[PDB]
DNA sequence: AAGAGATTCCC
RNA sequence: AUGUGUGCU
DNA sequence: GGGAATCTCTTCCAGCACACAT
């Protein structure tokens, strides 16, 4: 099983909705730095050598456990195409 | 015109024919077997389809990546990689002319009828 | 060791000389035995005299022939790709019409290939061989009318394809049809040809079933003699009426189109024994002055009125009565072919008559090289009914050898006609095995032979059978025909006997193939033994009556892929054949003549002769097999010792001291274990793996060509010519790698360059291991083939030794396949009270569901065998019972508890536990003590068994045995498959090459499908072209992951931009518009 | 009819021109200008695009995720 | 009519050396060159003289030797001469069968990083992993881990842990774990021989197990037809992240425990599990 | 065991049934080591009855067959006879088998696997213990004397021989059909790719009543449709007009799960509703595709059909999986 | 190669 | 790169 | 104008393998 799915199946319209949210997220969340997560305090995904999942193993874990909480939210139409794209790589490294 | 949407296929005029292409293959030359090099304005010439190299030209005034989208004084070769080769069309003029086979032999004759 | 045998079925009768077919028939189809003057005028020698004197001044005639000197030996064929055949002279004179005699004995005109004594042709430097086939016997046969069941049909079969198919029927309006080709036509004007008058007709026809008007008649239409010649040409031959059909004659005639069997063999025995009286020549042609005479055309239309009329003797031919149907041998399709070669030769010969100078043209002018040589050529090497010889054991090269198949030239069984004909017909038993059959697709066209049966040159198989008189059994045998079994009343083996007298009331019997019980007196013959129903194979398995059919299938089928193991075992349960097996295989080498011995080398073992002699025997250790295994003989005798005539003197690939060694005798648990034993993954003891009982050895051969191309002459140099001496510490020789060294994939195997950049021979990414032996054929060849262009070949055998791995394939004689899961160490394994653990562990769910009771059987057998040390011999349907296999189960018992009841110590608390449980079981009698309770648990083949990883005992008993299984061929390493990146094709950019990388796998519709359905856009696009055919953006994703980057999606597809193009080649133009109908750029 | 004589005429005639005789799909759509309504799987698998159904259908595929510290941002500028 | 023949574009006819010196031209030139040997010698030919045999013999000449280059086959069988007897894959045959470009990409394409191997049963792990050896998981991750490496102590660079990785003793301590921290939640697909319905394929995360062959749950052995008695799987890797996301969420086994022909669960105890939760729930 | 998952899916979820099949997985097998169920040669226990059930079908057909000499029945007749005779004959040993374990021997090692989910088949067992009926001969006919004995005790020679016959005619029907598992998905493949539920519900109210009452058992009499075929033609459907029955509202265009077939059996047995109205693609209005109310449930779960799933390709999958079977 | 469809010829 | 053949699924 | 016969064109199946041959 994965990280409570059930909860995630549900919390969209369609179920592939949820795929091409958790993998757009990730891939923002990689290309942008790994910096612009909404759960890095306490609350966040780890691992089992160090406990360096910290930094950059899986992008899409991220994803899964990320819309877990009410932190994001999707849409059709929300940002300006070209906008979002500029602003996200402004904002982070 | 930035998302592809449908296709429609139709017969081509002279005009849309000859559009595509970027010249004419007036020689039925390949490839010298020492220079392997394109030979005389046949089918593998820079001239009509593009550059046997990268982003380098013919003889070699512009060599690299700033001058782009530009095409040289002398010799005209303007360059992306060796896929401008493989992506431009030349063409071949008939003395007379010559009708489709594909619209000749068929089950219904596409133009018998 | 030692043996006990079951068995009370005295076989009257040795099996046979197993492969005979192959052999026999070779030996039978060539002259090149006896003298060019002696008998034998069949096989090549026939089809001489057959296109022989080809009259026209053109008078060709036997004069004899020889050959038989071969190019090359048996082993140096093998190794320089060419073929053990010999050149073929043929002693050949002229005889013009005229005056004057020219002869020119030999001729090259080609080549033909010997057979080994075992019964394969070396052709084009690879063990090959042609199997036998099944087809309908070339004669006159009586079948029901296919909608009509009133009426009957003749028939007349003559191969080969050529040649005519005549049926005669008896067209519901009264007229008789004559059907040649295909066509159709009153068959009384050819009546009329052949000379016949309305009288003389009308009287042998007219004797019973007046149906004789039907065809009697005909006054206008069959009043004349030769002119229905004129006429019958008219009316087939859409021609021209002079003498052209006088011509065509011949060819319903004699000689051409109609089979030539022979005066007195195929086509006469079938037709006189069967129907009709009498054959008066091959075929049906007399023709004394120019006019017709025939003979087989009057009985058949006698026997056709007499069936489609009254008795007159009951006449119904059976188109499957096996009675019925020829087994072309392979001597057969050999002196076909020869036949088939010889026809364009008198072609060849034909035509130069018009190019011919003066008188004189025998040698030179006249016969070539070319028709023989294309007839023996592509037979051997193109023919669907040739193949590679099947050597993963002895046994099953045997197997391969006696097997039959109907799959052939096309003329006789197709490949899109079955499932009636694969059946198992009744004529089958003791004939055909019921059983053999290679499962899967093409199933039931493909069955080995019987045990006891052999051909009987006329094709029909034969059945042993022990004729009776009245009361008493005849010790003869009596080799019977298909046609001629049904024709009594025969006795099962099983059958109580009094020496040769019959001992039951009721004896059990079969009549025309149907089980009926009669009598003792109406006996009149036997079946010899119960072994003479299966095919070898099937009669190597032990309690085969306790096997579902199906399941027996696939353990017969089993020994065909039994890997030869270093240390291998003959079986503890085996059922006799085995010692037969490996003597008629070739496989050990025996003993010629009685004496002493001399040298016991692994070389040699030489023999004292009492005559003086002292022969030579070499021991041959590493020969690879056609397959891949390895065949090896090890001496069995010590020096200083006395042999007998027969007696083996080393032991062959797959024999343990002269019997069939095909795996292992370990001591198996059935019982289910964690998941391990999931459906039929068997779990295995690491202590075989102690002690290597399963470890084979397998060569791959590779190779590399020095072709002389023009741009820059390769040649092989032992010059690596940009990096490391590293990688040449194994480059011993000048450009060959040395012998005995380990290479590793990737090490490099042999060096050379081309136009220098590196083109060398590098280990692929599968495995090397180490180098035994190194051929090099330069450009001074001593007489070799070499392919064009190549200057000189470089094979090398790099030999492996692999032990039982996770994942090797494993299964038994009963049929049960299965994978090895998990290789549990000694410790936490099922062991006994006793300090020994069991070898390997079966799932029980695996039993029931196929009703292969053996196994569980050959395991009860098999713990008296471990207990007492003693293997048995259980034959096919005379072998062993419940009350005997209990019986020396009670005597293992003894030891195997008596020992620790005299020792000081007897039944543990775990033991009494197991013991309470299994009395509410039900297995064991409540009242008794403790040690006969374990008795009568011992009894049923089960024991206690703890549970090894915690000591608690399997609340339960289990049966524990020594069954036998063999390591078959496939292996895991063998198939084998990981890489990630590597090479592609210049030609296409879909990923195959075994450089450094295995091959890309291949992607179906099937899994197209499924990613589709799942609604995996991005996998699926990602899959048919990012990781395949786009190149542009392969480097994308390879050179994103470098860097640790997400793979990059394609932004435009490739595969549509290269459409675009290809489909702006034509008048055609495709316009990629937008959403509201707009140009939109793709580049 | 039956299911194969209904696929054999599909309007997508890209599905038919990998199946049926290329010639004539090609040759009898050629002379009226066919529009190819790309929406076929088997039709817009052959040019290479993302297949028109699951992660790839219309209702999902056009769909963006941000966080409040982008959303912000955007707010704005807007 | 057209009076104007285009020509391909160059590398999709590919005069190109294969090896010795010997070159693979795709026939089209070879078709494209005896076109422009008839234009020219037509052209040319109207200039000097006119004879009407010469003349309109040659206009049969280009009419069919253009044709060759559209449809080969419809008249005879233009060949290339004597040497192969085969008529020139002409513009038409570049597309209609088995290996064209319509049946293309529809069912062949030859995958890249994957592989396969022998079954066996995967008693020691859940239905949200698979068994998978060592060798395999090194090769086909082979690039994640040279980065994942050059984040660690263990190589330089790109380059140096690409020749770290080459001859085969090289694999110590440091590559195994880097290659278990480029995996974690990174799901595979493993394919069945012949693949049938939609769970014909299954996605499971790998656990780097000895061994050799495949190792697999016992439960969806039902789900694909299964048995261990020698059977092959195949194996990819889905790279992209959104290939990722869409196959640990709609491809993976613990997500698809029904059958898509009908409402029963396709993962249902099976052989072994029924008979030992049978023994121990009834009554004496 | 199945149904317990199923339960559990739609109640506990998904990812927590995953977890419960591998608990499962795990004890089972555990247990199934411990508990000491092997196979052997006497755990095939023979029916006590066998003499009997054979010696009453001996002194049976003596005097059938006296009947034919005699001239009474035709040849058809008693061949139909014998037939009869063994037909009952097989059945009724089948019983002795399967009733003398479960007396005697509750616990026996052949009984607990046929019994359960495992490996194992009624007919099967019967041929271990119990003999082996009559076997076919070539032809379509079959043999008058069966196979008298048993796996576990000596099957003789000839009774080998005829089974074979039937024996090798299996695996034609297995083998030759492995083959053609590619040939039906391929066809339905082809006319199906262009279905995929890309809506969230259409602008029609077209639907179909399936039956409850199967109208041609006999010549013509109605009665209730098969247990199984009514929850495959109803399970996880959408209505089209609302529905009250047993003494609960059915939702007007609701999603119907199991249980809501079930009740509705139950009220149909006793004389409340004939039929259901439900929407089906049968009556979509999407031109190349169909809506989600349409379609209904299956997504490899319980759930609502997910608007963009790849409905046409799953359902030729579905229909062409078990093709080979026939 | 075998089956189906289309075209041509004869009634 | 196609055909023949066998082996396994 | 219709019907029958003959010729031509198209279909030609699940996966891997090992082989050989052209
Ligand atoms: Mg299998
Ligand atoms: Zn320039
Ligand atoms: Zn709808």
């Amino acid at each position: 099983a994965e990280p409570g799915i059930d909860k995630l199946f549900g919390m969209v319209d369609s179920k592939y909705r949820l795929t091409v949210v958790v993998a757009k997220r990730a891939q923002q969340l990689l290309r942008h730095g790994f910096k612009n997560t909404v759960l890095e305090p306490e609350e966040r995904p780890k691992m089992q050598t160090l406990e360096g999942l910290f930094d950059d193993p899986n992008a899409v874990t991220w994803a899964m456990k990320e819309l877990l909480t009410g932190r994001l939210v999707f849409g059709e139409n929300l940002v300006p195409e070209d906008r979002l794209q500029k602003e996200m790589e402004r904002l982070y490294p | 015109k930035k998302e592809v949407r449908k296709v429609r296929i139709a017969l081509a005029s002279p005009e849309k024919i000859r559009s595509w292409s970027y010249g004419e293959v007036e020689k039925p030359e390949t490839i010298n077997y020492r220079t392997l090099k394109p030979e005389r304005d046949g089918l593998f010439d820079e001239r009509i389809f593009g550059p046997i190299k990268d982003y380098e030209c013919a003889c070699g005034k512009y060599k690299r990546q700033r001058f782009e989208g530009k095409v040289c004084e002398r010799c005209g070769v303007e360059v992306t990689k060796s896929i401008v080769r493989r992506y431009r069309m030349g063409h071949i003029e008939l003395a007379t002319p010559a009708a489709h086979i594909w619209f000749v032999k068929d089950v219904p004759s596409k133009i018998g009828t | 060791m030692e043996i006990k045998r079951f068995g009370r079925i005295r076989e009257v009768i040795p099996l046979p000389p197993l492969t005979e077919i192959q052999v026999e028939s070779y030996r039978r189809a060539l002259q090149a035995d006896v003298p060019p003057e002696k008998r034998e005028n069949v096989g090549i020698q026939a089809a001489f005299r057959e296109t022989f004197p080809i009259e026209e001044g053109l008078v060709l005639d036997f004069l004899e022939y020889r050959l038989g000197e071969p190019p090359f030996p048996q082993d140096e064929c093998r190794e320089k790709d060419l073929t053990y055949q010999a050149p073929l002279y043929a002693r050949l004179q002229l005889i013009h019409k005229d005056t004057g005699l020219i002869k020119e004995d030999e001729v090259f005109l080609g080549h033909i290939p010997l057979m080994t004594e075992d019964g394969s042709f070396i052709i084009n430097g690879a063990d090959r061989v042609i199997v036998s086939q099944i087809h309908r016997s070339p004669g006159v046969y009586f079948t029901p009318d296919p909608a009509r069941p009133g009426r009957y049909i003749a028939s007349i079969i003559p191969l080969p394809k050529r040649g005519p198919w005549i049926d005669l029927e008896v067209e519901p309006n009264g007229v008789v049809s004559m059907k040649v080709n295909k066509r159709k036509f009153p068959l009384v004007l050819l009546l009329r040809v052949l000379g016949y008058d309305q009288e003389t007709l009308a009287r042998e026809l007219g004797a019973y079933g007046e149906l004789v008007q039907g065809l009697m008649d005909e006054s206008v239409f069959a009043m004349r003699p030769e002119e229905a010649l004129i006429r019958l040409f008219t009316l087939l031959r859409p021609g021209d009426p002079p003498k052209r059909d006088k011509a065509v004659a011949y060819v319903y005639g004699l000689i051409a189109d109609p089979r030539r069997y022979d005066l007195g063999e195929a086509g006469r025995y079938k037709a006189e024994e069967k129907l009709g009286i009498r054959l008066s020549g091959r075929t049906l042609a007399r023709f004394e002055d120019g006019e017709f005479k025939d003979e087989v055309f009057l009985p058949t239309l006698r026997y056709l009125f007499a069936l489609t009329a009254g008795v007159p003797g009951h006449e119904v031919d059976d188109i499957d009565h096996l009675g019925n149907r020829r087994i072309r041998t392979v001597g057969e399709l050999m002196t076909d072919q020869f036949r088939v070669g010889l026809a364009r030769l008198a072609r060849g010969v034909r035509e130069r008559m018009l190019m011919g100078s003066e008188d004189s043209l025998t040698p030179a002018k006249l016969v070539n090289s070319r028709p023989l040589e294309a007839a023996i050529r592509e037979f051997f090497s193109r023919s669907q009914l040739s193949q590679f010889k099947d050597e993963t054991n002895p046994l099953s090269s045997l197997r391969h050898k006696r097997r039959i198949s109907a799959l052939g030239p096309g003329g006789l069984t197709r490949e899109r006609a079955g499932f009636d004909v694969r059946d198992v017909h009744r004529t089958h038993y003791g004939r055909i095995c019921p059983v053999e059959t290679p499962e899967g697709a093409n199933i039931g066209l493909i069955t080995s032979l019987a045990a006891y049966a052999r051909v009987d040159e006329l094709g029909f198989i034969r059945t042993p059978y022990r004729r009776v008189v009245g009361g008493v059994v005849t010790d003869e045998v009596v080799y019977m025909t298909a046609t001629e079994e049904d024709r009594y009343t025969i006795a099962q083996a099983n059958t109580p006997l009094e020496g040769n007298r019959i001992a039951a009331e009721r004896v059990v019997a079969r009549r025309k193939g149907e089980p009926v019980i009669v009598s003792p007196e109406e006996v009149e013959f036997m079946d010899v033994s119960p072994k003479q129903v299966f095919s070898v194979n099937t009669n190597l398995i032990p309690f085969l009556e306790h096997d579902d059919a199906n399941r027996a299938l696939m353990g017969s089928n089993m020994q065909t892929q039994a890997v030869p193991l270093i240390r291998a075992q003959a079986p503890v349960v085996m059922t006799g054949l085995e010692e037969r097996v490996v003597r008629d295989s070739l496989a050990a080498l025996y003993a010629e003549e009685d004496g002493e011995v001399a040298k016991v080398d692994g070389n040699r073992i030489v023999v004292r002769y009492e005559d003086g002699r002292l022969v030579e025997y070499p021991l041959r250790r590493f020969y690879r097999s056609n397959q891949g295994t390895a065949l090896d003989q090890r001496p069995r005798v010590v020096v200083g010792q006395r042999v007998r005539k027969g007696d083996l003197l080393a032991d062959g690939p797959a024999s343990e001291n002269g019997f069939l060694a095909l795996g292992q005798n370990v001591l198996v648990a059935i019982m289910p274990f964690d998941g391990y034993n999931f459906e039929d993954a068997i779990v295995i003891s690491e202590e075989l793996l102690k002690r290597d009982f399963y470890t084979s050895i397998h060569i791959e051969r590779y190779e590399i060509e020095a072709r002389d191309t023009k741009l820059g002459p390769e040649r092989i140099t032992r010059d690596i010519p940009h990096l490391s001496e590293a990688a040449l510490r194994d480059l011993d020789e000048e450009g060959v790698v040395r012998i005995g060294a380990e290479v590793k994939p990737g090490d490099i195997l042999v060096g050379r360059t081309s136009f220098v950049k590196d083109t060398s021979l590098r280990v692929p990414p599968g495995e090397g291991g180490i180098v035994v032996r190194t051929v090099r054929l330069r450009r001074g060849d001593p007489g070799v083939e070499l392919k064009p262009g190549v200057r000189e070949v470089v094979r090398v055998y790099v030999a492996q030794k692999r032990k039982l791995q996770v994942g090797d394939k494993l299964a038994n004689r009963h049929g049960n396949k299965g994978v090895v899961a998990k290789i549990l160490p000694v410790e936490d394994m099922p062991h006994l009270p006793d300090g020994t653990p069991v070898d390997v562990i079966l799932n029980p769910l695996g039993v029931p569901s196929r009703m292969n009771l053996g196994q569980i059987l050959e395991t009860h057998l098999g713990l008296a065998g471990y207990f007492l040390g003693q293997r048995y011999i259980s034959p096919i349907f005379d072998g062993a019972k419940e009350p005997e296999i209990k019986e020396l189960l009670a005597q293992a018992f003894e030891v195997y508890f008596g020992k620790r009841k005299g020792e000081g110590f007897g039944v543990d608390k775990r033991e009494v536990e197991v013991l309470r449980r299994a009395e509410k079981l039900g297995l064991v009698t409540p009242g008794k003590t403790p040690e006969e309770q374990l008795k009568e648990l011992f009894l049923q083949g089960k024991v206690v068994l703890y549970d090894g990883r915690t000591g608690e005992p399997i609340e339960g008993p289990i049966v524990v045995g020594q069954m036998f299984i063999m390591k078959l061929y496939h292996m895991v390493e063998d198939k084998m498959h990981a890489r990630s990146t590597g090479p592609y094709s210049l030609i296409t950019q879909q990923p195959l090459g075994g450089k450094a990388q295995f091959g890309g796998q291949r992607f179906g519709e099937m899994e197209v499908w499924a990613l589709e359905a799942y609604g995996a856009a991005h996998t699926l696009q990602e899959m048919l072209t990012l990781k395949s055919d786009d190149i542009e953006g392969r480097n994308a994703a390879y050179e994103a992951i470098i860097k640790g980057e997400d793979v990059p999606e394609p932004s435009v597809p490739e595969s549509f931009r290269v459409l675009v193009k290809e489909l702006q080649a034509l008048a055609l133009d495709v316009q990629t518009l937008d959403e509201k109908d707009n140009p939109v750029d793709i580049f | 009819m039956g299911v194969t004589k209904s696929a054999l005429s599909t309007k997508s005639w890209l599905s038919a021109a990998s199946f049926q005789n290329t010639t004539h799909v090609l040759t009898e759509a050629a002379i009226a200008g066919k529009k190819d309504e790309l929406i076929g799987l088997k039709e817009n698998v052959i040019l290479g695009r993302l297949i028109p159904a699951g992660t790839g259908s219309d209702f999902v595929r056009f769909t963006q995720v941000v966080d409040q510290k982008t959303l912000k941002a955007i707010e704005e500028a807007r | 009519i057209l009076e104007a023949v285009p020509v391909l574009p160059p590398d999709l006819r590919p005069m190109v050396q294969v090896d010795g010196g010997r070159f693979a031209t795709s026939d089209l030139n070879d078709l494209y060159r005896r076109l422009i040997n008839r234009n020219n010698r037509l052209k040319k030919l109207l200039a000097q003289g006119a004879p009407e045999i010469i003349i309109r013999n040659e206009k049969r000449m280009l009419q069919e030797a253009v044709d060759a280059l559209l449809d080969n086959g419809r008249r005879g069988a233009p060949v290339t001469n004597p040497g192969s007897d085969r008529p020139l894959r002409s513009l038409t045959d570049i597309l209609s069968g088995k290996q064209g470009r319509f049946r293309q990409n529809l069912l062949g394409k030859r995958v890249d990083y994957s592989g396969r191997s022998v079954i066996v049963v995967g008693p020691q792990l859940k239905l949200h992993q698979c068994g998978l050896p060592k060798r395999m998981a090194l090769e086909l991750f082979k690039p994640f881990l040279l980065k994942k490496m050059e984040e660690k102590g263990i190589a330089p660079n790109v380059k140096a842990a690409r020749r770290m990785l080459e001859r085969q003793r090289d694999i110590k301590d440091e590559v195994w774990d880097a290659l278990e921290e480029v995996i974690h939640g990174k799901v595979v697909l493993l394919n069945r021989a012949p693949t049938l319905h939609r769970l014909g394929i299954q996605a499971f995360q790998p656990v780097l197990v000895e061994g050799q062959s495949i190792q697999l749950h016992p439960l969806v052995c039902e789900a694909f037809n299964a048995d261990f008695d020698g059977d092959q799987m195949a194996v990819h890797v889905p790279l992209s992240s959104f290939a990722q996301a869409e196959a640990r969420i709609q491809m993976l086994s613990a997500h698809n425990l029904l059958s898509p022909a009908s409402g029963e669960p396709l993962a249902k105890p099976s052989r072994d599990i029924i008979l030992g939760l049978y023994y121990i729930t009834q009554v004496r | 065991l199945k149904d317990l998952v199923y339960q559990a899916f739609l109640r506990l979820g998904m990812e927590k049934t995953a977890r419960l099949l591998d608990a499962l997985k795990y004890y089972g097998f555990t247990f199934s080591t411990t508990s000491g169920i092997t196979i052997g040669i006497d755990d095939a226990v023979i029916p006590e009855e066998k003499k009997q059930y054979l010696e009453e079908a001996d002194r049976k057909l003596l005097q059938i067959e006296q009947a034919y000499e005699m001239g009474f029945l035709t040849d058809r007749e008693r061949y139909d006879q014998i037939l009869q005779l063994w037909t009952e004959t097989t059945e009724k040993v089948t019983q002795a088998v399967f009733k003398n374990f479960e007396e005697n021997y509750p616990f026996n090692p052949l009984y607990v696997m046929a019994q359960s989910g495992a490996r194992g088949n009624p007919q099967q067992i019967r041929q271990l213990c119990g003999l082996r009926g009559l076997m076919q001969k070539p032809s379509g006919e079959t043999f008058e004397v069966p196979v008298r004995s048993s796996f576990r005790e000596g099957l003789t020679v000839l009774e080998y021989f005829i089974s074979s016959h039937g024996a090798r005619k299996g695996g034609a029907d297995t083998a030759l059909r492995t083959a053609d598992s590619g040939y039906l998905t391929r066809k339905l493949v082809d006319v199906t790719h262009e279905i995929v539920v890309r809506e969230a519900d259409c602008g029609t109210t077209n639907y179909i009543s399936v039956p409850l009452f199967q109208p041609d058992e006999v010549t013509r009499s109605l009665r209730l449709r098969k247990r199984a075929d009514i929850e495959a033609g109803l399970y996880g459907r959408v209505l089209a007009r609302e529905v009250e029955v047993l003494g609960v509202r059915l939702e007007e265009g609701r999603y119907l799960s199991m249980d809501d077939v079930h009740l509705l059996i139950k009220a149909a047995e006793a004389g409340e509703i004939q039929e259901v109205p439900v929407r089906s693609p049968l009556t979509c209005q999407t031109r190349y595709g169909v809506c989600q109310k349409c379609y209904g449930y299956d997504l490899s779960m319980a759930r609502p059909v997910s608007i963009g799933e790849a409905v046409g390709i799953v359902a030729a999958q579905s229909i062409g999986e078990p093709g080979t079977q026939l």
